[PDB]
RNA sequence: AAUUUAAUUUCAAUAAAGCAAUCCCCUGAAAUUGUUUUCACUUUCUCCCCGCACUAAUGUGGGGAAAACUGGCUUUAUUUC
RNA sequence: CCAUUUUUGGUAAGCAGAACUGGCGAUGAGGGAUGCUCCUAACGCUUGGAUAAGGUGCCUAAAUAUUCGCUCAUGAGAUCCC
């Protein structure tokens, strides 16, 4: 239960093969892992790839083991590249993007997020190709490349935003918009 | 030779700004679940997000959460890399954060309002019987000054 | 009610948000004083709302203006106006709210006797981002040529000088109130000035 | 975008800083100039004990940046004004025509008279603090001087304007009284 | 005036072609066709580029007859006339037919469809 | 507001011990239808050297060293700290 | 007679003519500001519940919600049929 709050979207290891038949007496097995809101989905995104890689298809095929797989340590930072192939109004385009998170899924998130804010790109026309871990002297993105300096301060850069119990509609004196 | 100018360095060092977003500074949960409470920042994983860390006292959970959900407070004991809830404990039981914001007049006037609202029926009464005792003293004062 | 009277100081606040709010209070039935309303904030810039203002007067009837649209020049009917738009002012309910609403332009005497209340979410540097381009309304209203501004601002200077006396003999007062204060809890009883104490005050 | 810029700018040598409430202001041997920055996003600071001055912004955007070093550039300008004194040398080409040139108010308009022949009179005020004096040195030169290096060149630029005339060519008709140099005393 | 030709690059209506059913086809503008050396070997033809379309409506004889002898004319201004063979890989063929009964037989184009080459250099 | 026994790479401390020092939990980079082998990667409110106050900062840019406080693992007990 | 998809003539048409199905017509409640056909959904009379389409600054009922982007426009831009 917790009392945690925010942010959900989930990572599966799925592998399958194709239906045992006279012809080919011990199937190919082909496993995946894949970032899904759940269990289902999964599934089928699978399938879309089995789809489109092989020439199997849910009704020839069979699921060998679906399991969801949980992070190493949740709160450890990791820089993950992830390169996606997704496409414009035009056709496709590659690319090849830095997230630093604790969580690949967290990283996922902000890919997401990034491509529907930076190109209008929906989730339909987005196909991720490895999400991987990479090491600090490695990275491309200078947005990244600043996290990774040897210290790191700020004077709050962002406006207060108090809980619904003292939104009040009148104040008594002016306010200031933050403290120094 | 680093050693030797430090006296006019001390002397005058004054900025405007304060506060900052560094690890190991105190910092009091705004808004969500754990509003109300103090906590450490940690880590921080991006520009919208820092890894935060309550007292085990405060008992707010180590987790993920956007700076904008936090106001920092003046404390900050300076920090390793990682935190450790152990060190952590050890640490701020060391300094005495909680005693020294409880100081700070912030803390005080929280604590005011805690203690107030919780307050009874009969202890509510008191303070304004007490409070008219008092109108009663400082009127005859004023009278009398006249 | 809430209050007898909301008097609203209008510096620093942004039109749509300050007139928004309102609207759905005056509905629900608050009379509600705007004060300095020559000093309230339009979003777009100093040519974009002239702009906007020019095209507004160009809107005629074009068989008779005498039955026309009004292209008021107050700060304080413009605010009203906007208010008006904001209210389904064709009912009875919206007739009625729209006459709960009052505006004043500056300061006026039995005002500035009293308080003045300002709404934190209508904050320009609350609900703006600091670069952007702005424009003050009275400041708009001078620059499409309808001054009203000089005569308010000398105004405010005589009034805020003697409001400055008045303050520092209200700060003074609590002074000595403060002292009397802290004389007198060693007169009341120990026990119940500890209670005082406890609690605090 | 970047997390920290900075800049740190010059010592104003022999000369009075001041950065309080936005609008930074500087006194010296030639006059005090004021110029707000209420509007920018910077925390620029006087780092005095040394002298210098730093600007720093914190999670800049390149704009800002530019700002950074337009307000740091500025403040040089602004140090040099008070300092040595700003001269803009306006020389004045005919290729026939004499060029009346009274400067009237104290050396604070120059009128001008029969450009072109005209036989009208063009008037142009200096703005505030800014002299316009005449060279004894060549016979066409013009000086205008002061310690703001913004009343100067746009006085200069308004007395190049105001002479220049509308309609047909300019190729061959290159008359007129132009900015040439920029110093100062 | 010769109506806009706006109409007719649509792929719209049933596809008609020069046939026996037309007892009187109009002539395509377009009759010159490729330039250069045609006579070339692979070691020769070491560069071959092509012009894809990505539109994929229907193209014009005289569109098509414009297009290359511009670029014939910028090829032999450039490189030379002898050094270069240009093709042009698409033929047209559908018939337009026009009113002022079905319509009367007065336009040529290509039938343009995915991943389809106009030139190639 | 909770709650039961399962399931599924959960933990976190507690106080006594060890093990290695960019080394380990990890994660990099490398040499036909198998494994495996190599060196890369932590901290620091430690110290030194150069810049000698050069800072966004109670510091700081560069070069080196230092350690295991810090962290990681193996243990042994411990869970109402 | 209208809509999707397929479709013939005609430059095109809220044009002429179809195919399959569903509508409207003869039928409406809620949404689409508004509206014969779009969406949700078809109706005895009532009470209570929980939702749909659809929304939630004010007009106007619900969030000046949260979260990550992008965006300044001297005529910004804002939801199928539209």
């Amino acid at each position: 239960i917790d009392n945690s709050l925010n942010t959900n979207i989930h990572q599966y290891h799925i592998v399958g093969r194709a239906i045992p038949t006279a012809k080919d007496k011990n199937p190919n097995v082909y496993r995946m892992c894949i970032f899904a809101k759940n269990d289902t989905n999964a599934k089928s995104r699978f399938w879309y790839f089995m789809k489109k890689i092989n020439k199997l298809k849910k009704s020839n095929g069979e699921l060998l083991a679906c399991e969801q797989i949980k992070e190493r340590f949740p709160l450890r930072v990791k820089n993950y590249g992830v390169l996606l192939r997704y496409d414009s109004r035009t056709g496709t385009h590659n690319m090849y993007k830095e997230f630093r998170d604790t969580t690949k899924e967290g990283a996922i998130a902000q890919l997401y997020s990034e491509m529907a804010g930076r190109h209008r790109a929906r989730a339909s026309s987005i196909n991720i190709i490895r999400i991987s871990e990479i090491s600090s002297s490695l990275v491309r993105r200078p947005h990244i490349k600043q996290l990774l300096k040897r210290r790191l301060r700020f004077p709050a850069l962002h406006l207060p935003t108090l809980q619904k119990e003292y939104r009040k509609k009148f104040a008594s004196k002016r306010p200031s918009t933050y403290r120094m | 030779v680093e050693l030797t100018e430090e006296e006019l360095y001390i002397s005058k060092k004054n900025l405007l700004f304060k506060r900052f977003v560094e690890p190991g500074r105190l910092c009091l949960i705004e808004y969500g679940p754990y509003a109300g409470k103090l906590c450490f920042i940690v880590d921080i994983v991006t520009i919208t997000r820092v890894i935060v860390d309550g007292a085990f006292i405060t008992g707010v959970p180590r987790m993920v959460i956007p700076l904008k959900r936090l106001k920092l407070l003046k404390e900050r004991i300076k920090i390793n890399k990682n935190c450790k809830s152990g060190f952590l404990r050890k640490t701020v039981n060391s300094t005495k954060v909680l005693e020294e914001f409880n100081n700070s007049k912030l803390g005080k006037k929280m604590i005011i309002k805690k203690k107030r609202d919780e307050a009874t029926d009969f202890e509510r009464f008191q303070v304004y019987f007490a409070k008219r005792e008092l109108k009663k003293k400082m009127t005859t004062i004023k009278n009398k000054k006249n | 009610m809430y209050k007898k009277e909301y008097v609203i100081d209008c510096k620093g606040h942004l039109l749509g948000r300050l007139a928004s709010l309102i609207a759905k209070e005056l509905l629900n039935g608050q009379r509600i004083v705007a004060v300095r309303c020559e000093d309230i904030n339009i979003s777009g810039s100093l040519y974009r709302n002239k702009l906007k203002y020019q095209e507004f007067l160009r809107l005629r009837t074009n068989t008779n203006p005498k039955k026309g649209p009004l292209h008021l020049r107050e700060p304080s009917k413009i605010l009203w106006r906007c208010v008006r738009g904001m209210l389904p002012h064709k009912t009875y309910k919206g007739q009625l709210a729209l006459k709960k609403l009052k505006v004043c332009v500056g300061m006026p005497a039995p005002y500035d006797k009293k308080k003045k209340y300002v709404l934190p979410s209508a904050l320009r540097a609350f609900r703006l981002k600091k670069h952007r381009r702005y424009c003050r309304l009275g400041t708009l209203s001078s620059r499409v040529g309808w001054n009203y501004d000089t005569l308010v601002k000398k105004n405010e200077v005589l009034r805020k000088q003697v409001s400055k006396a008045y303050y520092k003999k209200k700060v003074n007062n609590l002074n000595e109130k403060k002292e009397i204060k802290t004389e007198a809890l060693n007169l009341i009883n120990p026990e119940q000035r500890q209670v005082l104490e406890n609690f605090g005050y | 975008k970047t997390i920290v810029s900075t800049q740190k700018v010059l010592i104003p040598e022999g000369v009075k800083v001041a950065i309080n409430a936005r609008k930074v202001t500087v006194s010296g041997k030639y006059g005090t100039l004021r110029r707000s920055f209420r509007h920018l996003p910077i925390d620029i600071r006087l780092n005095k004990l040394k002298k210098y001055i730093k600007v720093v912004m914190w999670f800049g955007v390149p704009d800002s940046l530019a700002c950074i070093r337009t307000v740091c550039t500025h403040l040089k300008n602004m140090f040099t004004g008070v300092t040595k004194k700003f001269l803009y040398k306006m020389r004045l080409v005919h290729a026939h025509f004499p060029i009346n040139s009274n400067i009237v108010d104290n050396n604070t308009r120059i009128e001008i008279r029969n450009y072109l022949g005209e036989k009208s009179v063009r008037f142009v005020k200096a703005l505030p603090g800014v002299v316009i004096e005449k060279s004894p040195n060549v016979k066409d030169e013009i000086y205008v001087s002061g310690a703001d290096i913004e009343n100067v060149s746009l006085t200069a630029a308004l007395i190049h304007q105001s002479v220049l005339c509308r309609n047909k060519d300019i190729r061959k008709f290159l008359d007129g009284i132009y900015v040439s140099e920029v110093t100062t005393v | 005036g010769r109506r806009p030709a706006r109409c007719y690059r649509y792929c719209k209506n049933k596809p008609y072609p020069k046939s026996r059913y037309c007892r009187g086809v109009p002539d395509p503008k377009i009759r010159i066709y490729d330039m250069g050396r045609k006579k070339a070997d692979v070691n020769e033809f070491s560069g071959v580029v092509h012009l894809v379309s990505y539109e994929y409506e229907q193209i014009s004889s005289e569109a098509l007859e414009a297009a290359r002898i511009s670029a014939n004319k910028y090829m032999i201004t450039n490189c030379g006339k002898d050094n270069f063979h240009l093709r042009v890989r698409i033929h047209p063929f559908h018939v337009l037919r026009i009113n002022k009964a079905f319509g009367k037989p007065n336009g040529v184009v290509a039938r343009v469809d995915i991943g389809q080459v106009l030139l190639s250099i």
